[PDB]
């Protein structure tokens, strides 16, 4: 992951806005979707999963990775990122 | 080690003043004639913010770091002698005198403390910053955006907390101000180590008959008496006294952040950032106003605070005189 300033008025002006609240407020101004410890219960659950690959994603995976080494033919892009691929996928079947 | 109502009643007394925040200032290092902003600059971080501590999200620092930049003969290192003397706790240090081990922690099995812990909850001053190389300056990143120190070595693995406020010294590349290059080439610390510095200072050896006879006048009336009496100004406040109100006013006075000072702080950061104003100058500049809010023993940050950080920082680095465009200094200007 690369992160760059990339300075905009529209994103500064409500940045800004949620710093000054941070320092204004404590506790107040984040109000997250769920608490630390139900978020920490889910997880644990999530992890129990041990999901199975389908017919049709099988056959849609080389599509997409021929799709990544035309985009390739910049870090080149190797069979290390089908298998990552597949883990990705798999944490994404396991959080739902 | 080396309270009563009449102390409260001088105290309240004293804030009442008009000219309080010229008479503390002046007042810090006597004998050093004018450089009022530099003063006003360290007498901002004597006070310090605010800290503050969530329930999740973390801790935000208090404390502010300054780093004096500049010709050589201007006194930096004179100044550095009487913040070291004033602080309740705090270290003076040299470039060349000090390791990555030495400024931090020590294994010796058993950990051993350095400069920066030694000065934990005080002011670090460091002399000749610029002596020191890449490899030591390197440590001084984690210790001043946290104010914590990790440690991972044989036998031993934990993290450390240091709530220490530095205080720096160094002259340019070159060793005198050069004005054909832009002012980040003659500072010349990488950005991320400049970035981490709430106010930064160019103090230049201008040369001017009327600036040289008042100079020359205030050095040379120290040598018509054997042990002198005489000094800068007429009316100063004692040590003691100053250390008595500076020390009451950090227990007792937590201000907080009005409604105006937010939409006054947010106005001012799109000004800076709309033209480079990185995130860190927002919370330096509410660092700067919430600490002067208690040299006026205020419960609030007002409108008038914000004025001043800002005011302060744009003074600092002689940003009026700046072409806009170029980043070099009109000389004829200062
Ligand atoms: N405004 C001033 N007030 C008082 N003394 C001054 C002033 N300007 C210069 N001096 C004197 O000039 C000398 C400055 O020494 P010093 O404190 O080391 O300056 P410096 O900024 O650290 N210069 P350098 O160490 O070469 O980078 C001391 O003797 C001071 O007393
Ligand atoms: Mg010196």
């Amino acid at each position: 992951f690369v992160i760059l300033d990339d300075c905009n008025e529209k994103i500064d002006t409500e940045l800004a806005s949620h710093i000054v609240d941070l320092h204004m407020k404590r506790d107040e101004a984040i109000e997250p979707p769920f608490s630390a410890e139900q978020l920490r219960r889910y997880i644990k659950y999530a992890r129990t999963f041990k999901p199975i690959l389908t017919k049709e994603a099988r056959s849609y995976l080389v599509e997409k990775y021929k799709e990544l080494r035309k985009d390739d033919a910049s870090y080149r892009i190797t069979v290390r990122q089908l298998e990552s691929m597949i883990r990705l996928s798999e944490a994404i079947a396991r959080a739902n | 080690k080396v309270i009563t109502d009449q102390d409260l009643a001088k105290i309240r007394e004293v804030a009442a003043r008009e000219d309080l925040y010229s008479l503390l200032a002046r007042s810090i290092a006597p004998s050093i004639y004018e450089l009022e902003d530099v003063k006003k600059g360290i007498l901002l971080q004597l006070f310090g913010g605010t800290n503050k501590t969530f329930t999740k999200g973390g801790r935000y620092r208090g404390d502010i770091n300054i780093l004096l930049c500049g010709d050589p003969s201007t006194s930096k290192s004179q100044i550095l002698q009487y913040v070291h003397k004033i602080t309740p706790r705090g270290v003076y240090t040299s470039g060349k005198g000090s390791s990555a081990v030495g400024l931090t922690a020590y294994i010796t099995l058993v950990l051993e403390s350095g400069a920066l812990v030694l000065s934990d909850g005080g002011v670090c001053c460091i002399d000749e910053f610029d002596k020191m190389s890449d490899s030591t300056r390197s440590v001084l990143h984690e210790v001043m955006e946290q104010q914590t120190i990790s440690i991972a070595k044989a036998g031993i693995i934990t993290t450390l907390n240091a709530r220490s406020s530095i205080l720096a010294s160094a002259n340019p590349i070159g060793s005198r101000y050069n004005p054909n290059l832009p002012v980040t080439e003659n500072i010349d610390l990488p950005p991320p180590l400049l970035s981490r510095f709430d106010l930064v200072y160019l103090v230049l050896d201008k040369v001017d008959e009327k600036n040289d006879r008042e100079l020359a006048k205030h050095l040379t009336n120290l040598y018509l008496e054997d042990k002198p009496e005489h000094i800068s100004q007429d009316d100063v406040l004692p040590v003691e006294f100053l250390t008595m109100y500076i020390s009451y006013a950090k227990e007792h006075i937590h201000p907080i952040i009005t409604e105006a000072a937010k939409t006054e702080l947010v106005r001012a950061y799109v000004g800076m950032r709309k033209m480079t104003a990185t995130t860190r100058q927002l919370e330096s500049m509410i660092r700067l106003a919430e600490a002067h809010a208690k040299m006026k023993l205020k419960n609030v940050v007002e409108l008038e605070d914000v004025q001043e950080a800002v005011r302060l920082i744009r003074s600092a680095i002689k940003d009026y005189a700046t072409d806009p465009k170029t980043g070099k200094i009109d000389m004829n200007l200062v």
